[PDB]
C-alpha cells in the first residue's frame, strides 16, 4: 500500500454522532465500547484505521480515557478526545440479518467492522435493499452447484434467503416471465473485484430451467470473444493493469420455459482520445503492443513493424508491465478470431489496418510560406514514401487521401473556392482519421461476431446485464474522468428515481401517508455539468471554435459564468489553470490541462465518401449506414458531443427497462484470500456510492421490522404489554410505543410490521 | 433549437445565409430597377420593381438604382424591398423565427442603425437582432486575435486594429474610396479610345471588364515605360452584342488609383499610407505583431498581384528590421460573413442578442448601449 | 518539520522562496495594470487587474502603477493583490502552514509595520510572523559582525553601521533618492536628442536602456571633457518596434545624480557622503573597523566602476592613514533574501517569532515590541 | 482633430485639409467649457435648447448638440482622445507640488492663463473649481485670465527687448562666427 491513499481514506471519514453513556444524571458506563483513531497498533498497521477501545469506569465527561481491546494492543489506559470517538454497536449481531439499514448506529468504521466481520467467515454477500453488495474472495465458495440454484428457484419462500446474486436473477426472472417487462443487472465495480463471475453465474443461472440445459452455445461464442475484447478495450492504468475502457451491454432474449435463445452484444462509450496521446505512466490499448510483439517474421517483414519504442501513437517511456506477457496473448486473440469464423484474409486485413494506424501515425507535417497564407499545411518530403504505405496497408488512394487532408474547398453562393489548411487543422484531421479507422474496426468486429446469434424476430421483451464502472475520485482527474463522473451523475439519478418509486409503492402497501418522504435530487449539478448553453462542455466547444482559444480561457469563462450557482468553484492553489465539481459524492478537483488537444476530432463528409469507394468489401463495411453532411462548420463533431450522444442513446435504453444493482469489491491488492485492508476499502466504498445510499435510506422510516422481530428485541424494554398473550401483535406493539414515550412524528405501525425513524431507535435502545 | 440568420449586405452584393454553415447560401446584387418603358402585350407581368438578380437578366429594359452609397441606406423603401426578397424569396424562412445578425462599418451616422433597428423590430417582427462590424468578423474567420484588417469593398475601405482581443478605436481609419470609385474611373478613362459608355445597364459591362481585364503593377513607371515598346499588353473583350474592343494601358491604370488616389480628383492617401498611419497611432510595444499580420479582405482586394505590392510598399516605410506579412485568403470575398456564422454560432454569445422586451422598454436607442 | 516563507518585497521586484535554499525561487516586478480599452473578441479572458509578470508582456494595453514608493505603501488594495499572486500562484504555497519572514526599511512610519502585522494575520492566517530590516540581512549574508551596509534599491538608499553584534540606532541615514529617480532623471534628459518618453509602460523601456547602457565614470569633469573630442562614446539601442537611438553623454550622467543630488534639484547629499557622514558619528574607537568593510547591496549599485569611485571618493574624505575597502559582491542583487534565509533557518531564532496568540492578546501593536 | 472625428456620428464628413478650416472655425465659434461635465451631459438630454446651427461656405445648414462641450473637455480628461495622460488641472496641481513647501502659497495665488486655447468661456472658473478640490482647504486659488491673453507673449517679449539691461545679452555675429552654433546653449537659457 502507499501513504495516498491512506491520506485519500483519511480525508473522506466523516463524524456527526456524539458520545454517550453518561446516562442518567451521573457518570457511569455499561462496559461502553466505542471507535477511536488514535492506538499505538494504527500508526503501524497500515491496513488498520479504528481501533475498538471500552471506557474505563471513572473516565471525566472532557477527556476520555480508555483502553483498547480490539486488537487487544496493551491494557494500559490512555486519553483521547471526545471528537475522535465514533459509537459503536454492542447490541447486535452481524449474522442475524443481511440488511444494513437497520442498524442502530451506522457510520465508517461500523459498517467497516460489519463487513468484515461478514466476510471473514465466508459469507461476503450483504444488502442495502435494493442494494446487492458482495466481494471477490480469491477463490471458490462451492455457490457455482445446481444445488443452489435449485434452492433459489424452486423454493416459493426467497425473500428469507441468504442474499445472493441469484436474489436479483430470480426476481427478474419473475417480472419477466409474470408480466411482460424487460430487466436490466447492473454490475458497477471496479476492474479487479470480480465482475466477469457475477456476470458468468447469473448467465448460468438464466442457462438452467426445468426444461433448460447448464451450458450454451451462446455462452461459449460469448467467451470466444473475450480475449478479443480485453485486447482491443482495455488498457494499463496507473492503478490497475487490465483496466475496462468502455461499457459492454448484452441483450438476451429467452424462451418462456426453456434457456437462452439469442443474444447480442453493444459497446458503448469508448474512449477514443487514448488512441492518440496517453499519460507519462500508461499505455495505449493492449492489441497495439501484443500484436507488435507477437508477430511473426512474414507480417514484421510484409508490413514493415519496427520496434516498440520507434512510433509516435505509443509512450516511448512506459510500454512494459510485468504481469502481462504481451507474446502469448498475441496468439490468444488470433485463436479467438478464428474460433469465430474468420479466414485468414480476414485476420491479414485487420491487422494491415492496425499497421497503416500505426504508421499514419507518424508522418510529420510542416508549415510553408505559400498560396498568400502564412502557414499553409505540407507533407515533409522525407515521409512522401512512409504516407504512401499508411494508404496501401488501408486499401486507400493515397492522392485522394493527400487531398482531403491539404486542400479546403469552399462552395459560395455558385462558384468552387480551392483553400488550403494551416498545419494545426491538418493534423487534426490525420488524427481524426486515425481514431475514426480504429473505432469502426473495433464495432466492424462486435458485429461480425453478434452475426452469428442474432435475433430475427427483433428484441421486443429481453434481459440486458450492463458492465460499468465507479467515479474517479483521486487528485490527477482530467477529461475522461470527468466524461466517468458524468456517467455516474445520470445513473446516480436513476437509481434514486427508482429508488423513491419503491419506497412510495411500499409506502402505499402497508397503510401508510406518502405525503412525507421527500428525497433530494442531483439536478443542479447535471445543468452545471451538461446542459446546453450554460455548462462545461458547452464552454469547452466555445474555447474549441472561438480564435485562438487555451486552457485558461476555458477555466477563466466557466468561473465568471458559472457563478451563479455554487456546484462550480475554482481552486485556491493555481486557480487558473484548476478547477472543482460539487458532486453528490463530494467535491473533486480536475486540472484542465489539454483539454482542448483532447477535445478537438474533425471528420467530414469527403473523407467519409473517399473511404467508402475502396476496392477491399470490408473498407467499404467500415463506415457504411453513417450518413453524413457536408457544408458545415465543426459544431457537433467535437468529442463532447458525441459522448452526449451515446450517453443519452444508452440512458434511454436503461429508462426503457427495470433495472437492478450489483456492486463488486476487491478486499486486497495481493490477490491472497481472506484478508483486509480498511483505506482501499473504504475508497471503493466512497466511490461506489454506498455510504449515500445508507444516507439517502435513513430519510423517511429506515427501521422496518415485523412484530416478531420487534418484540424479540424489545422484550426487556416494557414487560407490562409483552408477556399479556391476549391480544394482537400491532395492540401489544402501539402499548410498548406509547409506553416508551415516542411521539408520532417518531414511528409508524404497519398493516404487518413496524416502521421505526433512526433516531426513534436510536432513542429505545436505552 | 432555432439558428440564426446571418445578412451582410454591402453597398454591392448581399450575402445571406444561416448559422452554421460555411458559405453564405444566397449572393446577389442589391439594385432595384424599374422599366422605363410601356409594355403592350397582354397577359405578361405588370411588375413595377425588380430586386436582385432579375433586376440583372432585364437590365436592358430598366434604370437600375443602388439604395446604399459609402455604407451608408440613402433610400429606406428599396431597402425594405431588398430585405423582404431576401428573407421571403431567397431564404425562404419567416424573420418571425429566427434571430437576425446585421453588419455594419464603423465610423457611421448613428440615425443609421437606429433606422435599422427599428425596421427589424417594427416592420419584420425579429425576436431579437444584433449589429456586428466587419472588419471585426473578417478576423473572427482567420484564428487571429491579433492583427490588423484591411477591408476594401464597394462603398467604403476602412483598417481596423486589434491586439489580443482589446479593441484600439482611436486608431481606426476609414476612407470613401473602392471599387465603384474604381468602374467610373475606368468608364471615364476609356473615352481616350472611343469608347462611350453612359446608361445605368453599361456600368455593368464595364464592370465586368474591369473584373476581366485589370491588374496591379509591382512598379507603375516601369510598367508604363515598357509597354510603349510593344502591344503584348493588349486584351480583347467581346461585348454582349457582338462587338470586339481592344484595352491597354487601362489594364494596370484603373486599380493604380488605391496607391494614388489624386488620379481620381481625392485629396487623400493610398491604402498603403492609410495602412501605415493606423499602424504608428498604436503604442510602440505592439507594432510589431501589428506588421506580422495585415489581412486583406473584402472583394476590390482580389486583384492579381496587390499582396507583392502592398509588401514592397510597406516594407519602404516601416523599419529595416521588421517583418512584413500580408495574409490574403484565397476565399477573402465572404471573410465578413464567415466570421459572422463562427461568431453567431457560439454559446457565450447567446446572452449579447437585443431582444425585443429591452426594445419595447428603451426605444430605438438602445443600439448604442449593448452594440460595440 | 516545516521551512519558513522568506518575502523580500521592495518598491521594484518581489523576491520570495523557500526558508533553506540559497537564491530566491520567484523573482517579479511589483506592478498591477489595468486595461484602458475596450475587448472586443467574445471567448476572451474578461480580467480587470494583471499582476506581475503578465502585466508586463502585454503592457501596450494596460496602465501600469506601483503600490510602493519610497518603501512606504500608498495602496493596499493592490498590495493584498501582490501578495495573493506571490503566495498562491508564484510560490504555490498556502500560507496557513508556514511562518512568514516579512522585510522592511529604516526609518519608516509605523502605521505601516502595522497594517502589514494585521492584514498577515486577518486575510492570511499565518501562524507566525516577523519583520526585519534589510541592511542587517544584507550583512547575514556576508559572514560579518562588523561594518557598515550602503543598500541602495529602487526607493530608499541608507546606511546602517554594526559594530560586533550591536546596532548604533543613531547613526542610520535614510536618502529618498534611488533607482526610480535615476530612470525619472534619463527619461527627462533624453528629450535634448529628440526621443520623447511618456507613457507608463514607455518608462520600462528607458529602464532597460539605463541597465544596459548607463556606467559611472571616475572623474565626472575629465570624462565629460574628453568626450567632446570624439564619437566612442555613443552607442545604439534597438526599440521594440525596430527604431534605432543614440546615446552619448546621457551614459555616464544619470547615475551621476548619485553623488551629485543637485542635477535633479534634490538639497542632499551624496552616498559618498552620506556614507562618510554616518560613520562620523559613531565613536572614535571603532570608525578604523567600519573603514575596511563597507559593504554594498541593492540592484542600483550594479554600475559598472561604481566600487573605484567609491572608494576614491571616501579615501579623499578619512584620514591619510586609514585603508578603505569597499565589498562588492557579485551577488549583491539578492543578499537581503539570502540572509533572510539565513537567519530564518537558525535554531536560536525559533523563539522570537511573533506568534497568533500573543496578537489576539495584544493587539497589532505587538510589532513594536518584539521586533527591533 | 476630436470634433472632426466626433462630427461622423451626426451624418457630416470632413476629411480635406481644406475642410480642417471649417472644423476649427465650428470649434472657435459654437464650443465651451462646461462647469459639471456629467450633470451637464445629463441636462441636454431633456431639453433642445443646446443646440445651435452654423452655416457652411456654400449654404447649407448644420446642427451641434452635445459636441459643444465634449470637444473641449478632452483638455481636462485626454483618455477621450486616446492618450494616456494627465489633464491641464492635473497637470497644473503636480507642478506646484514639486516646489518648496514655503514657496506654494504665492503660486496658488496667481495662476496665469495664456495662449489661445486658454480662450474658451467658462474655463477659469471650471480650472478654479477643479483646483481647489485637489488643494488644502484654507487655500486661496487666484485664477488669472486676462482679456487679452491669446498674445501675452508677444507684449512680454516687446517689453524685455525695450529695456536697457537686456542689451547686453544680444548673441552677437562675432560670437557665432568664432563659436559656432552652440553658443546658444551657452547665452540662452
Ligand atoms: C463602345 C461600344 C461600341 C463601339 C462602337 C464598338 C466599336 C468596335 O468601337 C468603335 O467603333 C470605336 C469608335 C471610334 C474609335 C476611334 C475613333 O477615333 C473614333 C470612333 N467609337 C465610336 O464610334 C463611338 C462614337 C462616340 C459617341 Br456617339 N459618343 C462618344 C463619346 C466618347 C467617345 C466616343 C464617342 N460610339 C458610337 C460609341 O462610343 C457608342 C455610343 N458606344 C456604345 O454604344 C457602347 C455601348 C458599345
Ligand atoms: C523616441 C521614439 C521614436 C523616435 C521617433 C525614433 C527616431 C529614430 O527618432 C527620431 O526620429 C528623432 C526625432 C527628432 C530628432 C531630432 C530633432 O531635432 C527633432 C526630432 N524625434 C521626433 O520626431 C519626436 C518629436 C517629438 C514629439 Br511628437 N514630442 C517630443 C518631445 C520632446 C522631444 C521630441 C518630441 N517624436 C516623434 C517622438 O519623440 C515620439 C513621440 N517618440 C516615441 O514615440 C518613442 C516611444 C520612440
Ligand atoms: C457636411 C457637409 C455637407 C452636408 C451634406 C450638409 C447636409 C445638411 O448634411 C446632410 O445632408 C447630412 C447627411 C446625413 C445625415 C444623417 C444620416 O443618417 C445620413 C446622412 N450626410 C451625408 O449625406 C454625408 C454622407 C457621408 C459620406 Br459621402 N461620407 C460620410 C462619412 C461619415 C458620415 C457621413 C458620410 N455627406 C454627403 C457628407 O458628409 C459630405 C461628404 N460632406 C461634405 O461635403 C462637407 C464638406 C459638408
Ligand atoms: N475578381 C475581381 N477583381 C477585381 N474586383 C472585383 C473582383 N470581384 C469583385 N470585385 C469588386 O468587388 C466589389 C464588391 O465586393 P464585395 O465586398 O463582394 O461587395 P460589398 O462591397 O458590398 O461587400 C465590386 O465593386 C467589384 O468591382
Ligand atoms: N545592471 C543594472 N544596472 C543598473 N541598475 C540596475 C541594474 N539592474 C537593476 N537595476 C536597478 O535596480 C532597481 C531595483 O533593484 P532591487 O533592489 O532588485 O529592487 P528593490 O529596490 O525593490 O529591492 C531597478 O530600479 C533597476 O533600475
Ligand atoms: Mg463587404
Ligand atoms: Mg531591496
Amino acid at each position: 500500500v502507499t501513504n495516498e491513499e491512506i491520506k485519500t481514506a483519511s480525508k473522506i471519514v466523516r463524524r456527526v454522532s456524539n458520545v454517550e453513556a453518561f446516562d442518567k444524571s451521573g457518570s457511569v458506563f455499561k462496559g461502553y465500547q466505542i471507535w477511536t483513531d488514535i492506538s499505538p497498533t494504527i500508526e503501524n498497521d497500515p491496513n488498520i484505521m479504528f481501533v475498538k477501545c471500552v471506557v474505563q469506569q471513572g473516565s471525566k465527561k472532557e477527556k476520555l480515557t480508555v483502553v483498547q481491546i480490539d486488537p487487544p494492543g496493551t491494557g494500559t489506559p490512555y486519553d483521547i478526545d471526545p471528537t475522535h470517538a465514533w459509537n459503536c454497536n454492542s447490541q447486535v449481531d452481524p449474522m442475524s440479518f443481511g440488511d444494513i439499514g437497520l442498524l442502530n448506529h451506522t457510520n465508517i468504521p461500523c459498517v467497516l467492522d460489519f463487513l468484515k466481520h461478514r466476510y471473514l467467515k465466508n459469507q461476503i454477500y450483504t444488502t442495502a435493499v435494493p442494494l446487492i453488495v458482495a466481494i471477490n474472495p480469491y477463490k471458490d465458495l462451492g455457490n457455482t452447484t445446481n444445488e443452489w440454484i435449485r434452492r433459489y428457484r424452486d423454493t416459493a419462500d426467497h425473500t428469507k434467503l441468504p442474499p445472493h446474486v441469484f436474489t436479483c436473477a430470480r426476481e427478474a426472472l419473475s417480472n419477466l416471465h409474470g408480466v411482460n417487462k424487460s430487466q436490466t443487472i447492473i454490475v458497477s465495480g471496479e476492474s479487479g473485484a470480480g465482475k466477469t463471475e457475477a456476470t458468468k453465474q447469473i448467465m448460468r443461472y438464466f442457462a438452467s430451467s426445468k426444461s433448460g440445459n447448464m451450458d450454451l452455445r451462446i455462452q461459449t461464442a460469448i467467451m470466444a470473444a473475450n480475449p478479443v475484447l480485453e485486447a482491443f478495450g482495455n488498457a494499463k492504468t496507473i492503478r490497475n493493469n487490465n483496466s475496462s475502457r468502455f461499457g459492454r451491454f448484452m441483450q438476451l432474449v429467452i424462451s418462456h420455459e426453456g434457456g437462452i435463445r439469442y443474444g447480442s452484444v453493444v459497446a458503448f462509450l469508448l474512449e477514443k482520445s487514448r488512441i492518440i496521446t496517453q499519460d507519462d505512466n500508461e499505455r495505449s490499448y493492449h492489441i497495439f503492443y501484443q500484436f507488435l510483439k507477437g508477430a511473426n517474421s512474414t507480417m514484421k517483414s510484409k508490413f514493415g513493424l519496427k520496434g516498440v519504442t520507434e512510433y509516435k501513437l505509443l509512450n516511448p517511456n512506459s510500454t512494459e508491465v510485468s504481469g502481462v506477457d504481451d507474446v502469448k496473448d498475441f496468439e490468444e486473440v488470433i485463436e479467438s478470431l478464428k474460433n469465430m469464423e474468420l479466414s485468414e484474409s480476414d485476420i491479414e486485413v485487420i491487422f494491415s489496418i492496425v499497421a497503416g494506424i500505426l504508421t499514419l501515425g507518424n508522418v510529420r507535417l510542416i508549415e510553408k510560406q505559400e498560396a498568400g497564407l502564412s502557414d499553409a499545411a505540407a507533407i515533409m518530403d522525407e515521409d512522401m514514401g512512409v504516407f504512401n504505405k499508411a494508404c496501401e496497408l488501408m486499401y486507400l488512394d493515397p492522392e485522394l487521401i493527400k487531398r482531403e487532408i491539404l486542400i479546403k474547398v469552399t462552395v459560395a453562393g455558385g462558384t468552387k473556392i480551392e483553400g488550403r489548411w494551416n498545419k494545426n487543422d491538418a493534423e487534426v484531421l490525420k488524427s481524426s482519421l486515425c481514431k475514426a479507422m480504429y473505432e469502426k474496426l473495433f464495432l466492424w468486429i462486435i458485429r461480425h461476431l453478434n452475426s452469428r446469434i442474432e435475433p430475427e424476430g427483433g428484441f421486443k421483451t429481453f434481459m440486458g446485464m450492463l458492465d460499468i464502472f465507479g467515479f474517479e475520485v483521486f487528485k490527477n482527474n482530467s477529461l475522461e474522468q470527468l466524461f466517468i463522473n458524468i456517467t455516474n451523475e445520470m445513473l446516480q439519478k436513476n437509481f434514486v428515481d427508482i429508488v423513491f418509486e419503491r419506497e412510495s409503492k411500499l409506502y402505499k402497501d402497508e397503510g401508510i401517508s406518502t405525503a412525507e418522504l421527500k428525497y433530494t435530487s442531483n439536478k443542479e449539478v447535471i445543468n452545471v455539468l451538461c446542459e446546453k448553453g450554460k455548462s462545461v462542455l458547452s464552454y469547452l466547444e466555445d474555447q474549441c471554435l472561438a480564435p485562438g482559444g487555451t486552457d485558461e480561457k476555458f477555466v477563466s469563462s466557466c468561473a465568471t459564468n458559472l457563478k451563479e450557482n455554487n456546484k462550480f468553484t475554482p481552486a485556491k492553489v493555481a486557480s487558473n489553470k484548476n478547477f472543482i465539481i460539487q458532486h453528490t459524492i463530494g467535491p473533486i478537483q480536475y486540472c484542465a490541462e489539454s483539454f482542448l488537444l483532447k477535445n478537438k476530432d474533425v471528420l467530414r463528409g469527403d473523407l467519409v465518401e473517399v473511404i467508402k469507394d475502396s476496392p477491399n468489401p470490408i473498407v467499404q463495411q467500415l463506415f457504411e449506414g453513417q450518413v453524413i453532411e457536408k457544408g458545415k462548420i465543426a459544431k457537433g463533431s467535437l468529442i463532447g458531443s458525441q459522448f452526449l450522444n451515446q450517453l443519452t442513446s444508452l440512458m434511454n435504453l436503461i429508462n426503457s427497462t427495470e433495472p437492478h444493482f450489483i456492486r463488486c469489491i476487491k478486499p486486497n491488492e495481493n490477490k491472497k484470500p481472506l484478508e483486509w485492508c480498511e483505506p482501499k476499502i473504504l475508497i471503493q466504498l466512497h466511490a461506489l456510492s454506498i455510504l449515500e445510499a445508507l444516507v439517502l435510506r435513513q430519510l423517511g422510516y429506515s427501521y422496518r421490522r415485523t412484530f416478531e422481530e420487534f418484540l424479540y428485541q424489545y422484550k426487556f424494554v416494557d414487560i407490562a404489554a409483552a408477556e399479556d398473550s391476549s391480544v394482537e401483535n400491532q395492540n401489544k406493539c402501539v402499548n410498548i410505543l406509547k409506553l416508551s414515550g415516542l411521539s408520532e412524528s417518531m414511528y409508524k405501525i404497519g398493516k404487518s410490521m413496524v416502521f421505526l425513524k433512526q433516531e426513534g431507535a436510536k432513542i429505545l435502545t436505552k | 433549437d432555432v439558428q440564426a440568420l446571418v445578412v451582410d449586405n454591402g453597398s454591392g452584393n448581399v450575402k445571406a445565409g444561416v448559422a452554421g454553415d460555411d458559405a453564405p447560401r444566397s449572393v446577389f446584387p442589391s439594385i432595384v430597377g424599374r422599366p422605363k418603358n410601356p409594355g403592350i402585350m397582354v397577359g405578361m407581368e405588370e411588375k413595377d420593381a425588380f430586386v436582385g438578380d432579375e433586376a440583372q437578366t432585364k437590365r436592358g429594359i430598366l434604370t437600375l438604382k443602388y439604395p446604399i452609397e459609402h455604407g451608408i441606406v440613402t433610400n429606406w423603401d428599396d431597402m425594405e424591398k431588398i430585405w423582404h426578397h431576401t428573407f421571403y424569396n431567397e431564404l425562404r424562412a419567416a424573420p418571425e423565427e429566427h434571430p437576425v445578425l446585421l453588419t455594419e462599418a464603423p465610423l457611421n451616422p448613428k440615425g443609421n442603425r437606429e433606422r435599422m433597428t427599428q425596421i427589424m423590430f417594427e416592420s419584420f417582427n425579429v425576436p431579437a437582432m444584433y449589429v456586428a462590424i466587419q472588419a471585426v468578423l473578417s478576423l473572427y474567420s482567420s484564428g487571429r486575435t491579433t492583427g490588423i484588417v484591411l477591408d476594401s469593398g464597394d462603398g467604403v475601405s476602412h483598417t481596423v486594429p486589434i491586439y489580443e482581443g482589446y479593441a484600439l478605436p482611436h486608431a481606426i481609419m476609414r476612407l470613401d474610396l473602392a471599387g465603384r470609385d474604381l468602374t467610373e474611373y475606368l468608364m471615364k478613362i476609356l473615352h481616350e479610345r472611343g469608347y462611350g459608355f453612359s446608361t445605368s445597364a453599361e456600368k455593368e459591362i464595364v464592370r465586368d471588364i474591369k473584373e476581366k481585364l485589370c491588374y496591379i503593377a509591382l512598379n507603375f513607371d516601369e510598367e508604363m515605360k515598357t509597354s510603349e515598346q510593344s502591344s503584348d499588353i493588349e486584351k480583347s473583350y467581346e461585348l454582349p452584342d457582338g462587338n470586339i474592343i481592344t484595352v491597354g494601358n487601362e489594364r494596370f491604370r484603373c486599380p493604380e488609383a488605391l496607391f494614388q488616389p489624386s488620379f481620381l480628383g481625392k485629396e487623400a492617401a493610398g491604402i498603403h499610407t492609410t495602412t501605415f498611419n493606423s499602424i504608428k497611432k498604436c503604442d510602440v510595444d505592439i507594432r510589431k505583431d501589428l506588421y506580422g499580420n495585415i489581412v486583406l479582405s473584402g472583394g476590390t482586394t482580389m486583384y492579381e498581384g496587390i499582396g507583392e505590392r502592398l509588401t514592397r510598399d510597406i516594407t519602404t516605410l516601416a523599419p529595416s528590421t521588421m517583418k512584413i506579412k500580408v495574409v490574403a485568403p484565397p476565399e477573402r470575398k465572404y471573410s465578413v460573413w464567415i466570421g459572422g456564422s463562427i461568431l453567431s454560432s457560439l454559446s457565450t454569445f447567446q446572452q449579447m442578442w437585443i431582444t425585443k422586451e429591452e426594445y419595447d422598454e428603451s426605444g430605438p436607442s438602445i443600439v448604442h448601449r449593448k452594440c460595440f
